[PDB]
């Protein structure tokens, strides 16, 4: 007798109970972040407390339950997730020690403090140090505060991220991974399907070919920008080298956006901003997010509950309370979908509001599955879903088609130009950053680099793969990875890249469907019903089947392929390669701001 | 006249694993009003539209009160299978009653979550038409007895629905009436 049955009662009982106790915590947590008193941090704390104990008690449960006699794949599935039990495979002190250093990390992180010379006050990231990434222009207030963070906030991480990789390395050895990054890795893990299946280590392959395949696109726009900033910081720049990492436009040279202004290719053409118009019209919060339903429903997407139009919160509350207003979609369960968003009445909002919904489109649609199931195929297809609803709604051809363009308004491949210049510079920018930061924390979990070249390797790989040198010498008394709030706080990085190749998979495949003409960013799916269903035909799947075949069932390919993100780009690809017919293409990795 | 209007405007309504039965003898019911009131989402009969059944007398009358989420309303039927068909209340092949059912949002529903009312999860075997099972013992479900205890391989067989004025339509309160009508040798008590 297959206890496959026993197993069967088992997540029986365990989805009616969690469906209650993750109902309790979401909606605390929700009251928590709409009121944010004292009183709420602590029920808030406390339904997540008895969330969390409920989980320590039943992913123990189900250790018991031998996945190997599952032979109906969903139970296999349930329980294989529900087994991931992480950090209690530790001894309970080496447990109590990695959520002390995680702590410790964290709260480094949020609340590390560098001081000017210039007025001897002290910034934080968020506040200060951020805007002078952002918005500052001058070379040395920028210098000053990169390695101000890397000095006093890298620092003393840093023994704190080599007992964290040690704790880590032995919490992934007891579960059966060879390292860390092959725990990571272990989410995009496929067994027992034939045809469909997906290793571990087959991520690294699959990210190190397609970002080979990126690399010329990212050179150009290498040069292209090194080309413009030079011409922005003559003494400073080399035509060949590296770009000089504190000039990025954030703290990290992570997304290239905020160097928009100095790299515009036409400085004079009008930029699409139609928050003139939505204020021209009174337009409010009900009618931004009612024009998104109806961009949904036009694509034969269902309308938003009425429950979700009483219960979430779409303008600053601004009666009794205050609100974190970080747009966050929820998904409290038991058909229970809101919306947090401090609403304006702006374009920026306004996609916004599209992606959080698609967010919502995307809880909805696969609320079907047993909760275990429910969330995305694997952990970028959620965002990939949010961002192409963006991609759509951007666009001329829309923003006309809602009458917040003029019919006669049409758009100078300049404009067009301009715009996808843009895009790449937050998208394409941040692949290279992003493939060699996980790179690095891969190897370094692997034991591929000894701590005593820990960051002898980071900047070695900010040379080689991203192209960018550090203007100071660093020693390995710093932890410039951990700088980030990813690595300081534990969460894999993987995601924005694959999310990245995966949004554009997508996007181009249902430009297909709709019978899309012309070049694939413009693409409306708007009353493309078709591309709507076979987006459906994915995101009521959840994760009940491997995301390679959830991938499939939109783009018709397995895997994972960047030919649709060179589709999308091809314009500014063809731009940048006449453009730097003047130019230098690539880098050499020993040009360095301080060998002065 | 017939009491419908404690069964119906009951202030409470039972769990529908503990299925509550009024017997309905001497008297007149108008049935034409039950319908023609136009507040139950749900007024499917099994047996004869409400019309002739107006005109028409039966010995006993059974009126079975519960409450079962909205998603769950399509199990009240013959032929049906699932949870609440297979554990807590069984309509036969051959039934030849109505089924009332409307949404009890505004009554059963409240914030923070209404435990009140409860459902049978697991069972042993599947129920014969028209029985109730009430009892509390744990649910043996490997090899190792439970001893009365919830635990490996051992679970409380009731759960409380969580009725919350927030739910989705199909996780949200309804209060169900099945009418059952029989005939027998004994007289027709029940007409209009
Ligand atoms: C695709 O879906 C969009 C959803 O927004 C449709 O947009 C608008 O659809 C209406 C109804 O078909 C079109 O008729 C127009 O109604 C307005 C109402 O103010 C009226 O002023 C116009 O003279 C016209 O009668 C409307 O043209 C259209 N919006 C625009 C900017 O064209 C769209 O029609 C759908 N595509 C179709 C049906 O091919
Ligand atoms: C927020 O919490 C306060 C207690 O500080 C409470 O009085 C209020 O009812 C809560 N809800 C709101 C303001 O919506």
């Amino acid at each position: 007798s297959t206890t496959e049955e026993q197993a069967k009662t088992f997540l029986e009982k365990f989805n009616h109970e969690a469906e209650d106790l993750s109902y309790q915590s979401s909606l605390a947590s929700w009251n928590y972040n709409t009121n944010i008193t004292d009183e709420n941090v602590q029920k808030m704390n406390e339904a997540r407390a008895k969330w969390s104990a409920f989980y320590e008690e039943q992913s123990r449960m189900a250790k018991t339950y031998s996945l190997e006699e599952i032979q109906n794949l969903t139970l296999k599935r349930q329980l294989k997730a529900l087994q991931h039990s992480g950090t209690s495979a530790l001894s309970a002190e080496k447990s109590k020690r990695l959520n002390t250093i995680l702590n410790k990390m964290s709260t480094i992180y949020s609340t590390g403090k560098v001081l000017d010379p210039n007025t001897q006050e002290c910034l934080a990231l968020e506040p200060g140090l951020d805007d002078i990434m952002e918005n500052s222009r001058d070379y040395n207030r920028r210098l000053w505060a990169w390695e101000g963070w890397r000095a006093e906030v890298g620092k003393q991480l840093r023994p704190l991220y080599e007992e964290y990789v040690v704790l880590e390395n032995e919490m992934a050895r007891a579960n059966n991974y060879e390292d860390y990054g092959d725990y990571w890795r272990g989410d995009y893990e496929v067994t027992g399907a034939g045809d469909y299946d997906y290793s571990r280590d087959q991520l690294m392959k699959d990210v190190e070919r397609t970002f080979a395949e990126i690399k010329p696109l990212y050179e150009q726009l290498h040069a292209y920008v090194r080309a413009k900033l030079m011409h922005t910081y003559p003494s400073y720049i080399s035509p060949t080298g590296c770009l000089p990492a504190h000039l990025l436009g954030d703290m990290w040279g992570r997304f290239w956006t905020n160097l928009y202004s100095l790299t515009v290719p036409f400085e004079h053409k009008p930029s699409i901003d139609v928050t003139e118009k939505m204020e021209n019209q009174s337009w409010d919060a009900e009618r931004i997010f009612k024009e998104a339903e109806k961009f949904f429903v036009s694509i034969s997407l269902p309308y938003m509950t009425q429950g979700f139009w009483d219960n979430s919160m779409l303008t600053e509350p601004g009666d009794g309370r205050k609100v974190v207003c970080h747009p966050t979609a929820w998904d409290l369960g038991k058909g229970d979908f809101r919306i947090k968003m401090c609403t304006k009445v702006t374009m920026d909002d306004f996609l916004t509001a599209h992606h959080e919904m698609g967010h919502i489109q995307y809880d909805m649609a696969y609320a079907a599955q047993p909760y275990l199931l429910r969330n995305g195929a694997n952990e970028g297809f959620h965002e990939a879903v949010g961002e192409i609803m963006s991609l759509s709604a951007a666009t001329p051809h829309y923003l006309k088609a809602l009458g917040l363009l003029a019919p006669d308004f049409h758009e100078d491949n300049e404009t067009e130009i301009n715009f996808l210049l843009k895009q790449a510079l937050t998208i394409v920018g941040t692949l290279p950053f992003t493939y060699m930061l996980e790179k690095w924390r891969w190897m370094v979990f692997k034991g591929e680099i000894p701590k005593q070249q820990w960051m002898e390797k980071w900047w070695e790989m900010k040379r080689e793969i991203v192209g960018v040198v550090e203007p100071l010498p660093h020693d390995e008394t710093y932890c410039d990875p951990a700088c980030l709030f990813h690595v300081a706080e534990d969460y894999s990085f993987i995601r924005y890249y694959t999310r990245t190749i995966y949004q554009f998979q997508f996007h181009e495949a249902l430009c297909k469907t709709a019978k899309h003409e012309g070049a694939l960013f413009k693409c409306d799916i708007s009353n493309s019903t078709e591309a709507g269903q076979r987006l459906l035909q994915m995101l009521r799947l959840g994760k009940s089947e491997p995301w390679t075949l959830a991938l499939e069932n939109i783009v018709g390919i397995k895997t994972m392929d960047v030919k649709p993100l060179l589709n999308y780009f091809e314009p500014l690809f063809t731009w940048l390669k006449e453009q730097n017919r003047n130019s230098f293409v690539g880098w050499s990795t020993e040009w360095t701001p301080y060998s002065d | 006249l017939c009491p419908f209007g404690e069964v119906f405007n009951a202030t409470t309504f039972a769990s529908v694993y503990a299925w509550n039965r009024k017997r309905i003898s001497n008297c007149v019911a108008d049935y034409s009003v039950l319908y023609n009131s136009t507040s139950f989402s749900t007024f499917k009969c099994y047996g004869v539209s409400p019309t002739k059944l107006n005109d028409l007398c039966f010995t006993n009358v059974y009126a079975d009160s519960f409450v079962i989420t909205g998603d769950e309303v399509r199990q009240i039927a013959p032929g049906q299978t699932g949870k609440i068909a297979d554990y807590n209340y069984k309509l036969p092949d051959d039934f030849t009653g109505c089924v009332i059912a409307w949404n009890s949002k505004h009554i059963d529903a409240k914030e923070g979550g209404n435990f009140n009312y409860l459902y049978r999860l697991f069972r042993k075997a599947n129920l014969k038409p028209f029985e109730r099972d009430i009892s509390t013992e744990i649910y043996q479900a490997g090899s190792k007895p439970c001893n009365g205890q919830t635990g490996l391989n051992c679970y409380y067989p009731l759960y409380r629905y969580g009725f919350y004025p927030t739910d989705g339509v199909g996780h949200q309160p309804y209060r169900v009436v099945v009418l059952s009508f029989e005939l027998l040798n004994a007289p027709a008590t029940v007409c209009g």
